[PDB]
């Protein structure tokens, strides 16, 4: 029942400061080394820093040195990560991981380090669920909706693909429906992307019969409840 | 810096699969301190293997670790549905740092493999009139959920202004992804063609659009 619970994450503006926390339970915190590991969206695990049991030895990755500071409060069972001047590229999930440790065994004899200290085992045995940091300068903004018109290039014999480009919005929840909900078959709304701007963009596509192009009208119903914007756009084929 | 892993490894239930992890003499080749982590969607990572070949308590005998020179390997025998996820190798550094690999998506095949359907949309005239331009590449119905997307302006590749999503399930259990190439209306009209090149399971699809 060893646990690690991260907090402090959310939406923060670039150039600002931010303190992340990680509360440990179910083990004696001061006996172990602790790490911070980040994961940028759709990317791999990336080691940030390690702090010794006593908080006297600190190691930081070269990509994070100068930006972040690791600390711990052995009286409060807490780990910290302090940011000075955040950058839009710092956007990631931050995981708190315990460094595995204990005595070294030799001929069925337990050996400890000076002052009953544990030796590091060189693996992370307990992990938290993470806290997400989203660095963006943006304020509430409604989307721009553009048609992704069907043509020969989007026609796969019998059917045809058409969509809606939902550009430059903030914050995250955008909803897309087709023909006021009357069309659900063949609909896919892709996850949003977070551009260098600090704004999100997304696409929604629908597969329809090629016969209907010219007769049936297709409309995407875009919903941005945070900006109270609703956009109904008719995607029709071009010439 | 990062240890090198294949992006995707797949197999049928019961099969045996292997994940490689390439490092150097200052990490993988330097110590017997290679650990492996499994990350299931919505779940915290968990240690599978440590110190090259050792298993923690509660980890199945089906997971085994090995090392040869600067290369470490994780083997999964009798592949199970619950082994699906991303696998990361890690190593201790000669600087007392930790280095992780890029990760490997492990798919336990539950349906036949499908190559992607690629639809490339040029910027709409509405967008061009708004002094913006976006090329939209839609990648759908592929399985397993791992693709590589590359853009070309004429025949030369373009890395600036590219944003690609991570594949997600498209309700019918297949995966979909999208990639965008943001340009100024001027850049769009300055080149003869633009291409979206998608690689899945060693096979490639390339669609081309031209300012017309
Ligand atoms: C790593 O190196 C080995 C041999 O040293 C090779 O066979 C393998 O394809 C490589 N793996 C990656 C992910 O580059």
């Amino acid at each position: 029942q060893e646990q690690l619970v991260e907090s402090g994450g959310g939406v923060v503006q670039p150039g600002g400061s931010l303190r992340l926390s990680c509360l440990a339970s179910g083990f004696t915190f001061h006996k172990y080394g602790m790490h911070w590991v980040r994961q940028a969206p759709g990317k791999g695990l990336e080691w940030v820093a390690l702090i010794s049991d006593d908080g006297m030895r600190k190691y930081h990755s070269d990509s994070m040195w100068g930006r972040v500071t690791i600390s711990r409060d052995n009286s409060k069972n807490t780990l910290y990560l302090q940011f000075s001047s955040l950058k839009v590229e710092d956007t990631a999930m931050f995981f708190c991981a315990r460094e595995a440790g204990g005595p070294i065994w030799h001929d069925d004899v337990k050996y400890y380090d000076f002052n009953d200290g544990y030796y590091n085992y060189h693996y992370m045995d307990v992990w938290g669920k993470g806290t997400t940091v989203t660095v963006s300068s943006a304020s509430t903004k409604g989307p721009s909706v553009f048609p992704l018109a069907p043509s020969s290039k989007s026609t796969s014999g019998g059917t045809a693909a058409l969509g809606c480009l939902v550009k430059d919005y903030f914050p995250e929840p955008v909803t897309v429906s087709w023909n006021s909900g009357a069309l659900t078959s063949g609909v896919h709304t892709f996850p949003a992307v977070l551009q260098s701007s600090g704004l999100y963009s997304l696409s929604s596509v629908v597969t329809v019969p090629s016969s209907s192009l010219g007769t049936q009208t297709y409309i995407c119903n875009v919903n941005h409840k945070p900006s109270n914007t609703k956009v109904d756009k008719r995607v029709e084929p071009k010439s | 810096s990062a240890l090198t892993q294949p992006a995707s490894v797949s197999g049928s239930p019961g099969q045996t699969i292997t994940i490689s992890c390439n490092g150097t003499s200052s990490d993988v080749g330097g110590f017997d301190s290679v650990s492996w982590y499994q990350q299931s969607p919505g779940k915290a990572p968990k240690v599978m293997v440590f110190d090259v070949s050792h298993r923690p308590s509660g980890i199945s005998n089906r997971f085994s670790g090995s090392k040869s020179g600067n290369t470490a390997s994780l083997t999964i025998s009798g592949l199970h549905i619950e082994d699906e996820g991303d696998y990361f190798c890690s190593s201790l550094t000669d600087r007392s740092h930790r280095i992780f690999g890029g990760g490997t998506k492990v798919t336990v095949l539950g349906q036949p493999k499908a190559a992607p359907s690629v639809t490339l949309f040029p910027p709409s005239s509405e967008e061009l009139q708004a002094n913006k331009a976006t090329l939209v590449c839609l990648i759908s119905d592929f399985y397993p959920g791992a693709v590589t997307v590359a853009w070309k302006a004429d025949s030369s590749p373009v890395k600036a202004g590219v944003e690609t999503t991570t594949p997600s399930k498209q309700s019918n259990n297949k995966y979909a992804a999208s990639s965008y190439l943001s340009l100024t209306p001027e850049q769009w009209k300055s080149h003869k063609s633009y291409s979206c090149q998608v690689t899945h399971e060693g096979s490639t699809v390339e669609k081309t659009v031209a300012p017309t």
